[PDB]
């Protein structure tokens, strides 16, 4: 039986990693208040 | 102050995972090209 | 139900038992009602987990060296319980040739309180009984 | 592609991949079922809204006696 | 490569790991039902479904389980306050135990899907092309969901062959599991008959088992498989997603509002009993008539049972929760001991005065007390140098009937004045707010915690909805737009009809 | 018991009820895992130490 | 001390604030318009209580 | 590619980057420093230097700040008690602030040299190969940790320009920042001489000076250089661990046993202390004196101060801990508040008796009391049946002189036995264990815990020496032996000289 032809390479760039820790962070920012509340 | 004592995993968890998920996309990515 | 275990000292000591007025044999109508003494389940050398006794052991909680005792007394401090039950014994059969009676009784007591450290439960007992009465 | 022995009993109803009936088919049927459908749900959102009332239909709580 | 948000894409022409994926969600999903059960019995106190039930303690499968017949457990208790039963194997823990057990056998059939993904069942026989006939699958799937929800309906709700389910009183005050017999007439439809459940269900099935006949049998008409693209899954997601979020939005709104199938003795009462003051009226109610056959007041107020006098109480109002405010409402108020009793209030004329009870929205509220015509007689000032009101001026005091503190008169101001500030609550409750370190601040009710997790999934799976369809609709553009798109197309009156290059003027 | 802590407390009442310690089929036992341990970390140590260089140093 | 009448406002993280709650709070209502820079004060205490960083950030 | 365990070796042939990395490595460090500090002062009570010390607050870094002159807090607060203080700007927040500072300026230094790692200094004139001079180095490094050795003895130390140390009697009672002339005598080198720490650090600075020079001039014999591969960096990794270790293992004794550098006032008792009777000894002579001169027992035991009765207790000992019991000593005892006073115990025949004090190497001890000669006349009895000494059958009081309890006596065994179980541990203290919800378990102290960091730390570093030292002195097989090694070589025989080929037959 073949391997699965359907299998693809992911990506993401640098700059997607840096928008997405900004958004992590922020948001960590925001709620961790209401968190510890 | 008399904080939720939770809010501390809460909030070590809530950056941790999705930070480490993005970093192992993007290594993964780079050592690619 | 829920899982908590109750145990208890089933004990008839020091029994004293007696019929109504005026009983010129035993039938199977014959009731005797009693008192017994209930000591406690556990007796003086007993020692709990941590070491701690009546008659021996530590008479402190030595594991936390510092801490507050006011806290621990209860625990710290063994008593002794001795507590009366009550029992009925209603005699439902009766051999009068040889002097064998049976019937079923009820008791009322406490259940162990763990030498103070707890309060008892209330127990009641359902049975039956067999005795056989000779000439004394 | 493997096959199985479920597969082989299962075959035929992973089979006909593409079949259409001609045109419009059933659609005119479809139309109405759903006509009467919108109207079915619409008497019962009203009865749940009290814009609709009915004769021995109390909607609160004592309809459970 | 595949951006991060579309690593699952890979799936779409691949049947056997879509099948391996969707045994691994059903996986998880069982596995949590069982995970959240045991955590829940691990924390339930079944000891007094009086003051303390499940609703007021955090508990969320708790209830469901309740709802369809599982009331008790190997442990010997049942949520019913009955001991000494036995449920046999589908005891709440057996029911967990189930879902693990399942969850293990989901995991490993995943498992195999995935590897085994090149089945010859996922062929088209004529192109050798993986592809599946959705409109005969719809069918197929149609009619299973038709013979479960009749036989649901059938056995389970009507005793048949099964437990039945939850059913109680308007108030709240003696629910238990029964068999339920079908309710055919035009009563079925409202909401709050059990009766018209059943016969959902057996009628709803019985129409699902011929529609799927139908869609098994009869092929869709190439109109409408053009129109929906009924080759292409994707229109089965975005058709899906719409009915999920139709369902999700009924589910928030009859929890919330209430219905047969949202009892408050498994999830609590709804605000609108607050609002309508439907327990205080029931209560009130009682009261009179014990009084008219001439019991005392000590002797009404006695009667009135404690679980009712607890619905009558705005802690267990599920509006009055907060966001951030977590875990079990015994977190907040405490957990409940015992009715102190019936607080009646009177000036020093002897007229009797009547707390203005706080209304849900408000996180605060004044302490008024008026007559039974409306009128202000007494209120806890803010300002006291014109205060023309206070309790010490108007001579009130509180007088209590049942309960607790039945028969016992108090009248120094600030001791009767506590009670007023109570009394803006509702009936007045003994709290323990030691054993959780409550904080004392009004939490919600699962009824509040599901409908808000259901109203919110709703609206964001209508997104999901119109993305998914668009993504269907727009399959030929998703990349982007034709690069030789001509201009005379999109420009104005080249064509008759918009987009129709056969109506060229 | 099947426990870490109770494998201790096994082991504890066993040295007072048989003198275990003194008993030379349990000084045999050290001996074996002791020596078991020594031959481990001996042959491991003079294979490795003697692999023919087939690599590169990264 | 914001609004001069000698009821100091919490602000900062380490005297109970959170990220929501926290401020730097405005200087007092006592020095109005007036100009406050820190050698314009006694001591950094005063400073501090009166609202001097308000004026500086 | 490299195994994990090999990634820093980049940076072996990279001289820019080593820098770099070495750069990154001390801004951490500043930072730990900076940052360990303000938790300290965040948390830090400075309201009673005698009996809530530093030490018994698990401050770690205050007291290094505390040992070389820093004393003193923004906030006007000192840790020798004095309020009303003006530290200008090296108070402990100022030092911390400073290592923020320069933990942010190495920072940016590192990515300057991360960036702008192909510098031409690095690179050998001859070869153009990327070279360090490392016996150079050496010297210019000596030189310059030479003129710091002399400096920070002949200025800071001695307080020509600098504050001194912290100096103080021998029982801790009354230490504080002194001048400390050097001891050049031979009494400079008893660890208990603060006069030695000086004249150590001017002689060693000086004789590094010159050392230094030499290193600088004079070139390494060819033996030496091959014998210990100096153009080979890991070579001075090797020697620097073991010098790195060797100087761990001192640190870690001279504050187990205590030094001059080691106050007990900073880092709290030694153990040692605790089994010598160090500070009961003293407590004893001080009373013996006041009874001489003709005070009574109150007077006498009531001169006694709190600070060094609270030395005279095993709470403070630092052999009393456990690995996993963390924190502060205030967690485990609490806060001590005051002394109870000196407890004297008799029998009935008024005879006075004494406390057998715990060892260190007991978790628990009995209670046993003896006469002046050491035979038991009391104790709590394990088995009660055959008791000869129990506290009841001997009529055993006690009464208390000086601190809180003075001119008290109680009767009641239950109260006797209570003040009895705390005379094992030494003089008696009340103590708030409410505040930090303390459990009564004994904790180490921040001389236990640096102990025990840096006796572990020597150790492992030992293993480093090793690992590096062998990976210098084998590089050339350190990927595997020759593969075309000839038996002659290693068999027994053929050379005369072991691994010789010249020495054939
Ligand atoms: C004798 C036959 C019989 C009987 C007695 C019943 C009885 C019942 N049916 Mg069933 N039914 C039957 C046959 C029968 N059915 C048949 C043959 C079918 C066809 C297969 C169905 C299909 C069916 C459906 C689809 C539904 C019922 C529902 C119900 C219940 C109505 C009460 C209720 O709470 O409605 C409450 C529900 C409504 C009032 C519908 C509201 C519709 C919303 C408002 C539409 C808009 C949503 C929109 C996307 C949101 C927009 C934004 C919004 C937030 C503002 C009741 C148990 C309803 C139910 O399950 O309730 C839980 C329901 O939704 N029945
Ligand atoms: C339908 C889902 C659902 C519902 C309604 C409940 C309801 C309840 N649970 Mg349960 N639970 C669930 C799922 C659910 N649970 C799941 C999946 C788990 C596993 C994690 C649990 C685990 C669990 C435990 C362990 C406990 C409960 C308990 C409870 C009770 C209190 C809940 C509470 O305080 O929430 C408060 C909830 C919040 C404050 C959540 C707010 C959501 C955050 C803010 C959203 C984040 C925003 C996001 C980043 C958006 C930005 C995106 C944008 C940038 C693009 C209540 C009855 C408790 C209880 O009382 O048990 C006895 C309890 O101890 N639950
Ligand atoms: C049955 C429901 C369902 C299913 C099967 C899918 C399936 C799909 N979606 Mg759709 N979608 C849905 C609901 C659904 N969606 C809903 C409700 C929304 C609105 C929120 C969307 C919005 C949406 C967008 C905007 C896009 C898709 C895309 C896709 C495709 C790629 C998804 C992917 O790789 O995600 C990968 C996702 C991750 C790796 C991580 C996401 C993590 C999120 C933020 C939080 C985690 C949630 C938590 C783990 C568990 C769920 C909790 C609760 C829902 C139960 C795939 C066919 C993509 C597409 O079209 O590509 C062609 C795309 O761009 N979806
Ligand atoms: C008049 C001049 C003068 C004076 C008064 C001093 C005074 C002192 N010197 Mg300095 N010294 C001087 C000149 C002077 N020095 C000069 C010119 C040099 C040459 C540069 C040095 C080099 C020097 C060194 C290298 C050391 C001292 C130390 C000391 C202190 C000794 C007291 C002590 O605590 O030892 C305690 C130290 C020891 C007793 C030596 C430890 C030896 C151990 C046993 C080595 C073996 C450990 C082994 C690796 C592992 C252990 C195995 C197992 C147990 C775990 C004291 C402050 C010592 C010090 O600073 O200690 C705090 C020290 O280590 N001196
Ligand atoms: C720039 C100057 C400077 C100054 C004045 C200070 C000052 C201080 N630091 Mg900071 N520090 C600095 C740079 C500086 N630091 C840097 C660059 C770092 C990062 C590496 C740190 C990291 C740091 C930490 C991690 C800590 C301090 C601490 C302290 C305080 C106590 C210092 C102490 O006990 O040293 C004691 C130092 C020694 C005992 C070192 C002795 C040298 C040994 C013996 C090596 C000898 C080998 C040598 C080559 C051979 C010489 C031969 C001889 C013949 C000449 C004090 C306020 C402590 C504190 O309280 O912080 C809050 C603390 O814990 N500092
Ligand atoms: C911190 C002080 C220090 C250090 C690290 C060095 C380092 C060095 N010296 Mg310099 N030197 C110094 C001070 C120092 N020197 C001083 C004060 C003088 C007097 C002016 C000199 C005079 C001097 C000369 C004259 C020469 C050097 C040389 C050298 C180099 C080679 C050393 C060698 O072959 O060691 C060999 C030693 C070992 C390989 C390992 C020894 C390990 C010991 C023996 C282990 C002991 C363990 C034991 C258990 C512990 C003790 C127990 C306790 C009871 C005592 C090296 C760079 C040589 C060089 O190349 O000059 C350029 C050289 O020719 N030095
Ligand atoms: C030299 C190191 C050192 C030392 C001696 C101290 C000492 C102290 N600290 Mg500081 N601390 C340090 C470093 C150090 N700290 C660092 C680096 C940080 C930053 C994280 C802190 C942060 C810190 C805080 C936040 C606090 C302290 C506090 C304290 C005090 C109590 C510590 C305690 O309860 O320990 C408990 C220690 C342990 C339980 C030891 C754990 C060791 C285990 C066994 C891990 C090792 C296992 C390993 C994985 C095995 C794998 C092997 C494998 C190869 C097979 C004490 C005075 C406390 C205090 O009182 O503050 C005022 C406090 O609150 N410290
Ligand atoms: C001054 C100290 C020092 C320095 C500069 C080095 C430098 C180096 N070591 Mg040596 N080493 C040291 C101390 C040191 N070591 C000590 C003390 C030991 C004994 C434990 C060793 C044992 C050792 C071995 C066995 C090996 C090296 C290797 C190496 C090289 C590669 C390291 C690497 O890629 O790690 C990469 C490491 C990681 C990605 C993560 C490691 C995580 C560790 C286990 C825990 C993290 C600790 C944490 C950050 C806090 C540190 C606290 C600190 C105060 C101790 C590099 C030249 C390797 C080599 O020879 O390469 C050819 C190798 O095989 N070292
Ligand atoms: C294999 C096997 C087995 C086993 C199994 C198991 C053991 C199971 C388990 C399972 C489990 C145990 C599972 C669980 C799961 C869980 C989950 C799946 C969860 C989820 C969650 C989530 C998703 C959440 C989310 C959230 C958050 C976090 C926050 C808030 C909001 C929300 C809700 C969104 C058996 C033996 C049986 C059999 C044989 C085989
Ligand atoms: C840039 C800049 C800046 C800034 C800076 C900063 C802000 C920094 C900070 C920094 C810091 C803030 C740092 C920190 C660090 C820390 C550390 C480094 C830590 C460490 C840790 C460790 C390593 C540990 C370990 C362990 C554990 C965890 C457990 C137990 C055991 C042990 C101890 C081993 C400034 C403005 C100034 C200037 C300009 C520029
Ligand atoms: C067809 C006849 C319709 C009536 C069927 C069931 C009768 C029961 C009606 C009811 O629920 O009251
Ligand atoms: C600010 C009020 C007090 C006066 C400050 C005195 C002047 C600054 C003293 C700073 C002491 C650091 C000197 C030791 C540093 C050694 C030199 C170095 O290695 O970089």
């Amino acid at each position: 039986m073949e391997p699965n032809p359907n299998r693809q390479p992911v990506e993401l760039n640098r700059t997607s990693l840096y928008l997405g820790l900004l958004l992590i962070l922020v948001l960590a920012l925001l709620f961790s208040s209401y968190f510890f509340n | 102050m008399e904080v939720n004592q939770l809010g501390l995993i809460a909030t070590a968890l809530f950056v941790l995972v999705p930070s480490v998920f993005l970093i192992i996309l993007y290594v993964q990515t780079e050592s690619q090209q | 139900a829920g899982g908590e275990r109750i145990p208890l000292l089933f004990t008839v000591k020091n029994l004293v038992a007696s019929t109504q007025p005026n009983v010129t044999s035993i039938t199977t109508s014959t009731d005797f009602k009693g008192e017994f003494n209930v000591p406690s389940y556990r007796t003086a050398n007993f020692l709990d987990p941590k070491g701690r006794g009546l008659a021996s052991g530590y008479d402190s909680a030595i594991a936390l060296p510092q801490a507050k005792e006011e806290e621990l007394a209860r625990a710290n401090v063994k008593r002794f319980s001795l507590t009366k039950g009550q029992i009925s014994l209603n005699v439902a059969k009766v051999d009068g040739r040889t002097g064998e009676i049976a019937g079923t009784f009820e008791s009322e007591q406490l259940s162990d309180d763990d030498m103070g450290a707890h309060e008892p439960h209330e127990v009641k007992i359902q049975g039956v009984f067999y005795a056989s009465i000779e000439p004394a | 592609a493997r096959r199985t022995w479920l597969g082989d009993i299962l075959r035929p109803l992973n089979s006909e991949y593409g079949k259409v009936a001609p045109g419009w088919g059933t659609t005119p049927l479809m139309a109405v079922f759903m006509g009467l459908f919108l109207v079915f749900l619409l008497i019962i959102l009203e009865i749940y809204n009290s814009t609709l009332i009915l004769d021995g239909v109390n909607v609160s709580w004592k309809a459970l006696g | 490569g595949l951006p991060w948000y579309r690593v699952h894409t890979v799936l779409i022409n691949d049947p056997g790991r879509l099948i391996a994926a969707h045994l691994m969600h059903t996986a998880l999903v069982a596995g949590w039902a069982g995970s959240m059960a045991l955590y829940e019995l691990a924390t339930f106190d079944p000891s007094d479904p009086v003051l303390n039930p499940m609703w007021r303690q955090g508990m969320f499968v708790l209830p469901f389980m309740a709802r369809l017949g599982v009331t008790g457990s190997w442990s010997g208790w049942s949520i019913t306050g009955e001991t000494g039963i036995d449920p046999g194997f589908w005891s709440f823990e057996g029911v967990a135990l189930a879902h693990i057990v399942l969850s293990g056998l989901l995991f490993l059939a995943a498992c195999w899907h995935w590897v085994y993904w090149d089945l010859e069942l996922f062929r088209d026989p004529r192109t050798g092309e993986p592809a599946l006939d959705l409109p005969k699958m719809f069918g197929i799937h149609l009619f299973l969901a038709g013979l479960l929800c009749f036989g649901f309906g059938a056995f389970h709700l009507t005793g048949l062959f099964g437990p039945g389910m939850w059913v109680s009183d308007p108030y709240g005050l003696t629910g238990s599991v029964q068999p339920v017999a079908p309710e055919w007439g035009p009563d079925g439809f409202n909401p709050y008959n059990p009766g018209g459940v059943v016969a959902h269900h057996i009628a709803a099935g019985i129409v699902g088992i011929i529609a799927g006949l139908f869609h098994i049998l009869v092929r869709p008409p190439q109109r409408l498989y053009k129109a929906l693209r009924m080759g292409n899954i994707e229109t089965v997601l975005s058709s899906s997603i719409a009915a999920v979020f139709f369902a999700a939005f009924v589910v928030a709104g009859t929890m919330w509002y209430g219905s047969a199938t949202t009892p408050i003795e498994l999830f609590g009462p709804t605000r609108y009993q607050w609002d309508s003051s439907y327990f205080q009226q029931e209560i009130n109610r009682r009261v009179q008539a014990s009084l008219a056959s001439g019991a005392t007041l000590e002797e009404a107020w006695s009667a009135i049972p404690e679980k009712l006098a607890f619905y009558d109480y705005i802690g267990n109002n599920p509006a009055k929760g907060g966001l951030f405010r977590t875990g079990p409402m015994n977190k907040g108020d405490g957990i409940a001991q015992a009715w102190k009793g019936h607080a009646v209030f009177r000036n020093k004329e002897g007229e009797e005065l009547f707390v203005r009870r706080m209304p849900a929205f408000f996180e605060s509220f004044p302490v008024i007390l008026t007559d039974k015509n409306g009128v202000v007689k007494a209120d806890i000032p803010f300002r006291r140098a014109e205060s023309k009101y206070s309790f010490e001026q108007q001579g009130v005091t509180v007088s209590f009937y049942g309960g607790e503190l039945n028969g016992q008169t108090f009248t120094d101001p600030p001791t009767v004045k506590s009670y007023a500030r109570k009394a803006i609550f509702g009936e007045i409750f003994e709290f323990d707010t030691e054993t959780l370190n409550s904080d004392g601040i009004f939490r919600t009710s699962p009824r509040g915690w599901f409908t808000f997790a259901h109203a919110v999934f709703a609206l964001l799976f209508f997104f999901g909805h119109i993305w998914h369809g668009a993504r269907t609709l727009f399959r030929d553009v998703f990349s982007g737009i034709d690069p030789e798109l001509s201009p005379e197309q999109v420009e104005w009156g080249f064509y008759q009809k918009v987009g129709d290059v056969t109506t060229r003027r | 018991p099947l426990g870490i802590s109770g494998t201790f407390n096994f082991m504890i009442v066993f040295q007072a009820e048989h003198n275990i310690l003194m008993h030379p089929f349990h000084q045999l036992g050290v001996a074996g895992v002791f020596g078991g341990a020594l031959f481990c970390a001996m042959h491991g140590s003079l294979v490795t130490s003697s692999l023919i260089r087939e690599t590169t140093e990264t | 001390d914001i609004d001069g009448i000698r009821e100091p406002v919490s602000g900062s993280l380490l005297y109970g604030n959170n990220i929501i709650t926290g401020a730097v709070v405005p200087s007092s209502n006592a020095i109005g318009l007036h100009f406050y820079p820190i050698w314009e004060a006694a001591s950094l205490d005063e400073w501090l209580y009166n609202g001097g960083p308000y004026q500086l950030i």
